[PDB]
RNA sequence: AAAAGGGUUGUGAUUUUAAUAGCUUCUUAGGAGAA
RNA sequence: UUCUCCUAAGAAGCUAUUAAAAUCACAAC
């Protein structure tokens, strides 16, 4: 039989009872994921591949095991030519077994090529599987868990088991993998190291290793002389990075022999700079990747340059202890008595940062250095005793008083007279449209610890380098048409004086009495003190006591005075600018009265064609932010500073920044605790910063979608085109190609338009494209948070709309509606009936009770009022009605009252005009 | 209209509560939060009387507090 | 501002000066008359934007005063005020479970726990006297908050262990009332 | 006001007109004396209303003077409260093992976060349930931190004193969790 | 009761001030008319 | 030389609007 004698030489030498799989000498079909540039086709998709013939090994009870014979079938000089340079490469032990033999297919002689214990999958198909996550993948990516012993099968019955929030164990299923990825990095080492010594010039892609590390496809590579051999390697260390922290592979590097079984390496207690071992973990990992890594940021160059080597450490500081990762402090001496006081910072991030301008003896204490000094957390910290908090597991410092502290919240007041009124009028009946939803939730004393233990969520996270850097350079595009820079001390506008300090400033008073004390020549020597020196700042937990339609409790971080002021000056000219800025993608600063509603939703609408309207969710999203786009969004915001700050100053100020928003020291109840990551509440840049890290995502969504679209299908020339050159300017450029980022941003902007403001966003698109795959949509906004953010989007909570009369689903929990004023059309926002209602009944203060003096406060109320009684529903129609009667009652309630009182009547009626309708109407009217 | 009577009867019923010093407890504060909560999210009718009978007995409890004959009369 | 002092002279020079328009009468008097007018006039409006700076005044005075006494009034008494609404709001829902936990802890026989909701747990509660003993219990069953319970165990004021049989009319005196009563809901 | 002398002018000419319409003089008498007594109206009014201007611009800058001196006060109330916190704090710590740990440092510097693992001398645990307390403080005695600790009293949520003897399986339901662990630092 | 109460934007009402604008007052010069 | 009329400048008083500060309240991420 001709198929048992192929099977027999296809066996070879070896001892491997083959199975036949596929059927006789036919070529198998398999669908797989390849990463591939041609001079027509650029791309990291999945494809049908129907190239070779396929054998499985059976062990010594004959039950199948993962091992697999592979047999190629193709042309001669191929055949020669790969039969060359493996010839050349046989004593790498990186290298698959190869074996090549001509046989009888046609009755003539064809030539195959064959590799022996090939694993079903390879390192490209794990990291396709993780990258672009959903069910379909999921199927693949269960096989892939079930084989190499992550979990039983059983274990995919459970309810979201994906969910990195809902089941954390998720990520105890996925460690399994990280040490056979970590012997892929070794592997892939080796196999450079013989490349390099035989003389050969070759391209290395994952799809060319399997799960084993064994690597083959010699065909693509060509000969030179002996010893000035070449690896390229940047797409495949590219791609493969997210997963190597996804699956925490240098785990195994944290145990004394690197083997898993040995105990723990101790690291002596005070010792804070790792150079050396960051060096040699690089060198040992990433011994080809060229580019010059700096362990320390403070050397590098520039912003691209920072984010290169930051995302470096990241993946780096892992395996390092957690206690070295904080402010270093040092003794001096004042006036013959000692002090203890920071000297520098120790960033998971950036390395380390020491200060330029200390004293180690001194005589007097000025008010800045006596703000400097209060505000850093040593003083506290060293003098606080030892705290060891079992309700958490954020690691935690010191206690600073014998007592911890328990807060609770209190509950709402009634305000039975409007509800008893608006009962009178008919509402809240059985079956009615309208009912109460949003309460003043209580909260026992564990509500601060608990949603300070939402932190937990944060992880780290090793980025795609060249992806994100030219993410980076498309969101400079969309920034740069404001302008910014620093300011002087008497420029700066403060809303509000009358707010907290933060700690420890509060226990003296209020930002009124700092801002009193120092003259403007203080606040800039602090100021250009920055400019050159770390100063840690501690930041302060409250609880808030506000309406909710959901009983989670929510906590605000307040910032200390000195970060607020520097962060201020430096920001605030930048802030402005995008304030003031009409008709951009950021629209921060636009009122929806007086017909600004019509003119956003106006604009979102230019020029698209075939469109759709979309909006997402970000889950968890302060809390989960990875620190990279954080440091990406302040990199971002520091580009505009160039005309006026050296490199160092503006190095000095993103590690101010670092020290005292990103990973502070936060005081809770008492107690010091460390700040894994994630955004804070009081940066004085914190919506802008949301803004950037949205438009950021967005822009990944759109790459991914582009890229991953098979080539080949592609009706359009100038998508092919753009694709292509997409590819190349990702992978196998270097510098930045200013041009092609101009044509993607126009791409962007005609086909997929957007409108940002924080964490919500609309966005219009071209639905002929995003069917084809040439823009995103939801599963590619699902499958990068997956990767990026470590939080799975539930579908359920995005929306999409198809007919743009009706407007977009939600925008600031605003409703969309279209009517006729005058003759013309225009666009209006109303909110949830509940939300109003529940504003009048329930009050936070006892005195807001009483209605005659809140007349004022019901007034604000109606104006939300007003666009409800265009709804077609009559139950919301009546709600406005509701309250302007309301208002009536209560004028005549409170003349009766003065008269009774003083005996004397008003004589002033401006109040008259409230209660009708036309003064509300005239919110909405575009006229002035 | 019942129920939005029994939620607004919860809201003034954990106020008298709170006024009345039961956060002293800290063990009883949790139960009466909890209940309030729950009488909060409650849909169907007769569990929120429920809730509310266990609250209401919350109150009753602490003899000597509240003239409950003075008041109710 | 009205009938101000300054306000007959303006009216009768306004008057004068249309009597004489209408006459024809010559154009210096006109023009004399027009001027006393103007000047009379001027003097009006001054004086009546010093009213109207009296009355705005008063009006922000009374309107302050107005305000903080009632303030005061809102923010004195509240305490008195939660009380009777919360027992207002209690009538006006008029439930057969609150009326008999509160028509009985009006009577004096209050819990000693939480009232629990599931079954065959356990509350513990006072017995003031034999007639509402009479009234709310019956053999080895209680009835409380429209639920029926199981009577567990009756102790005295002495901690004396007290049998069911003993709780009789004529056997009452010997008890020293109140009783505590343990149960469980069936 | 009436002692101003343009005033008296004022006020002479006021006199002249007077008499004049009440004696009953000619029409062209009238308009003279007229016009003498409006230049004198004019300078009167002049200087009142250079009066209101002088007086107005005065009480601003003492305003600004006043607002300046109570920023002064509260500046050296500030420096004086923030002197004292940091030299109560400088005598709270314990100097003899800080500098210990200090001079034995390679450069000086140490992280923050080892300074209260080793010099601090008193602990607390705060511990939500029983199976936490049997895992990390069963007995008067325990080891954290590479150190051995022995206990002082607990308190509970209340604050309240609570005795070693009612920590247990069967007695747990009735504290008022979390409780509240101290101890102190042993020789040796 | 103590304690503590963040960043950013928009909106309404009240009081104060400034600058334009309109009007009244009456002082000064020039032109015209009449004697 | 004297009277009447107009124009122009200065100094006061009233009023309409626009724009800046302070206080209270409302809404959104
Ligand atoms: N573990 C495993 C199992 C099966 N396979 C299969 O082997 C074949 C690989 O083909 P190749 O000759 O190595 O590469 P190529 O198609 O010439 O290269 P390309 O142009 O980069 O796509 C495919 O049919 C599957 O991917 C495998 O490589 N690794
Ligand atoms: N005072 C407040 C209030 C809000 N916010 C902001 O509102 C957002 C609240 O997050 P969210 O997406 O509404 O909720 P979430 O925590 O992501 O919850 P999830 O959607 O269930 O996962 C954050 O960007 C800030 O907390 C602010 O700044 N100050
Ligand atoms: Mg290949
Ligand atoms: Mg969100
Ligand atoms: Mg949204
Ligand atoms: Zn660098
Ligand atoms: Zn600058």
């Amino acid at each position: 039989a001709d198929a048992q004698s192929f099977l027999n030489r296809v066996c070879g030498v070896s001892a491997a009872r083959l199975t036949p799989c596929g059927t006789g000498t036919s070529t198998d079909v398999v669908y797989r994921a390849f990463d591939i540039y041609n001079d027509k086709v650029a791309g990291f998709a999945k494809f049908l591949k129907t190239n070779c013939c396929r054998f499985q090994e059976k062990d010594e009870d004959d039950n199948l095991i993962d091992s697999y014979f592979v047999v190629k079938r193709h042309t001669f000089s191929n055949y020669q030519h790969e039969e060359t340079i493996y010839n050349l490469l046989k004593d790498c032990p990186a290298v698959a077994k190869h074996d090549f033999f001509k046989f009888r297919i046609d009755g003539d002689m064809v030539p195959h090529i064959s590799r022996q214990r090939l694993t079903k999958y390879t390192m490209a198909d794990l990291v396709y599987a993780l990258r672009h996550f959903d069910e379909g993948n999921c199927d693949t990516l269960k096989e892939i868990l079930v084989t190499y012993n992550c979990c039983d099968d059983d274990y995919f019955n459970k309810k979201d088991w994906y969910d990195f929030v809902e089941n954390p164990d998720i990520l105890r299923v996925y460690a399994n993998l990280g040490e056979r990825v970590r012997q892929a990095l070794l592997k892939t080492v080796q196999f450079c190291d013989a490349m390099r010594n035989a003389g050969i010039v070759g391209v290395l892609t994952l799809d060319n290793q399997d799960l084993n590390g064994n690597w083959y496809d010699f065909g693509d590579f060509i000969q030179t002389t002996p010893g000035s051999g070449v690896p390229v390697v940047d797409s495949y260390y590219s791609l493969l990075m997210p997963i190597l922290t996804l699956t925490r592979a240098l785990t195994a590097e944290s145990h004394v022999d690197t083997d898993l079984t040995k105990p723990y390496i101790k690291w002596d207690l005070l010792k804070y700079d790792f150079t050396e071992e960051r060096l040699k973990l690089f060198d040992r990992y990433f011994k080809y990747w060229d580019q010059t890594y700096h362990p320390n940021c403070v050397n590098c160059l520039d912003d691209r340059c920072i984010l290169h080597c930051a995302n470096f450490n990241v993946l780096f500081s892992t395996v390092f202890p957690p206690t070295s990762f904080g402010p270093l402090v040092r003794k001096i001496f004042v006036d013959g008595v000692p002090f203890v006081v920071s000297t520098g910072y120790h960033f998971r991030e950036l390395g380390v940062v020491h200060n330029q301008d200390v004293n180690l003896h001194s005589s007097r204490l000025s008010f800045k250095e006596l703000l400097v000094y209060a505000a850093d957390p040593a003083m506290h910290a060293a003098s606080g005793n030892l705290l060891l908090d079992k309700r958490t597991t954020c690691f935690s410092v010191a206690a600073l008083t014998n007592n911890v502290a328990f807060q609770t919240v209190k509950p709402g007041n009634f305000n039975k007279d409007f509800y008893d009124f608006a009962v009178s009028k008919g509402f809240f009946k059985e079956g009615s449209s309208v009912e109460l939803k949003h309460f003043f939730f209580a909260q026992d004393g564990n509500a601060a610890i608990s949603d300070y233990d939402y932190y937990r969520y944060n992880l780290p996270t090793m980025c795609d380098i060249r992806q994100l850097l030219f993410v980076v350079e498309v969101v400079d595009k969309y920034f740069d048409c404001y302008d910014g820079g620093c300011i002087n001390a008497n420029q700066v506008i403060v809303n509000n004086l009358d707010k907290s300090a933060g700690f420890p400033f509060n226990k003296w008073g209020k930002a009124r009495l700092y801002y009193d004390s120092m003259s403007y020549e203080d606040q800039d020597a602090l100021f250009a003190y920055t400019k050159r020196n770390v100063i840690p700042t501690i930041t302060q937990m409250n609880l808030k006591y506000a309406i909710s339609a959901k009983n989670r409790a929510r906590t605000v971080a307040g910032v200390s005075i000195c970060s607020t002021m520097t962060n201020r000056q430096f920001h605030q000219k930048l802030l402005k600018s995008i304030a003031a800025t009409r008709g951009a993608t950021v629209v921060i600063g636009t009122s929806k009265f007086y017909g600004g509603w019509h003119n956003m939703l106006k604009t979102v609408y230019s020029d698209v064609e075939n469109p759709h309207l979309m909006g997402w969710d970000y889950p968890k999203c302060d809390r989960a932010m990875p620190n990279m786009l954080r440091i990406m969004a302040s990199l971002v915001l520091a580009r505009k500073h160039t005309t006026c700050c050296s490199l160092s100053h503006r190095f000095y100020r993103l590690a101010n920044e670092c020290a005292q928003v990103l990973s502070e020291m936060v005081m809770c109840g008492g107690s010091l605790y460390v700040k894994p990551g994630g955004t804070s509440s009081g940066d004085a840049t914190t919506a802008y910063a949301n803004s950037v890290f949205n438009i950021c995502q967005a822009v990944t969504a759109n790459v991914n979608a582009l890229l991953s679209t098979d080539g080949n299908k592609i009706a359009d020339k100038y998508v092919r085109n753009l694709q292509h050159r997409l590819y190349e300017c990702l992978y196998r450029n270097r510098d930045v190609d200013t041009d092609f980022v101009n044509e993607f941003y126009a791409y962007l902007r005609k086909h997929f338009s957007m409108m940002i403001l924080s964490d919500d966003a609309v966005v219009c698109f071209n639905s002929t494209y995003a069917s084809q795959g040439l823009v995103a949509s939801i599963k590619n906004f699902k499958s990068v948070l997956y990767y990026q953010n470590n939080v799975f989007m539930s579908e359920a909570k995005c929306w999409t709309e198809t007919d743009l009369t009706k407007g977009p689903h939600e925008f600031c929990s605003q409703h969309t509606m279209l009517v006729k004023q005058g003759d013309d059309y225009v666009y209006l926002p109303y909110p949830d009936p509940s939300r109003i209602l529940g504003a009048g009944c329930f009050v936070d203060d006892i005195v807001k009770t009483d209605g005659t003096l809140m007349i004022e406060r019901f007034v604000s109320l109606a104006i939300d009022a007003y666009p409800l009684t265009k709804h077609p529903n009559q139950e919301y129609a009546d709600v406005f009605h509701l309250y302007l009667q309301y208002i009536r009652k209560l004028h005549d309630e409170l003349t009766g009252h003065m008269l009774d009182m003083y005996s004397v009547m008003l004589t002033n009626d401006n109040t008259s005009r409230y209660w009708e309708p036309e003064f509300y109407e005239a919110m909405y009217t575009p006229h002035t | 209209s019942k129920m939005s009577d029994v939620k607004c009867t919860s809201v003034v019923l954990l106020s008298v509560l709170q006024q009345l010093r039961v956060e002293s407890s800290s063990k009883l504060w949790a139960q009466c939060v909890q209940l309030h909560n729950d009488i909060l999210l409650a849909k169907d009718t007769t569990e929120a009387f429920e809730k509310m009978v266990s609250l209401l007995s919350v109150l009753l409890s602490m003899q000597g507090a509240v003239d409950i004959n003075k008041l109710c009369e | 501002f009205s009938s101000l002092p300054s306000y007959a002279a303006f009216a009768t020079a306004q008057e004068a000066y249309e009597q004489a328009v209408a006459n024809g009468d010559s154009e210096v008097v006109l023009k004399k008359l027009k001027k006393s007018l103007n000047v009379a006039k001027s003097e009006f409006d001054r004086d009546a934007a010093m009213q109207r700076k009296l009355e705005k005044m008063a009006d922000q005075a009374m309107t302050q005063m107005y305000k903080q006494a009632r303030s005061e009034d809102k923010r004195a008494k509240v305490t008195s005020a939660m009380q009777t609404m919360l027992f207002t709001m209690l009538r006006k829902l008029d439930n057969d479970a609150l009326n008999n936990i509160i028509n009985n802890a009006r009577d004096g026989c209050v819990p000693l726990n939480i009232i629990p909701l599931t079954t065959a747990a356990k509350l513990m509660v006072v017995i003031p006297d034999y007639n509402t003993y009479k009234n709310t219990c019956d053999g080895t069953t209680f009835t409380y908050a429209s639920a029926l319970w199981e009577i567990q165990q009756v102790v005295d004021a002495d901690s004396k262990i007290v049998q069911l049989s003993e709780i009789s009319m004529d056997n009452s005196p010997n008890l020293a009332w109140p009783l505590i009563v343990t149960a469980l809901r069936a």
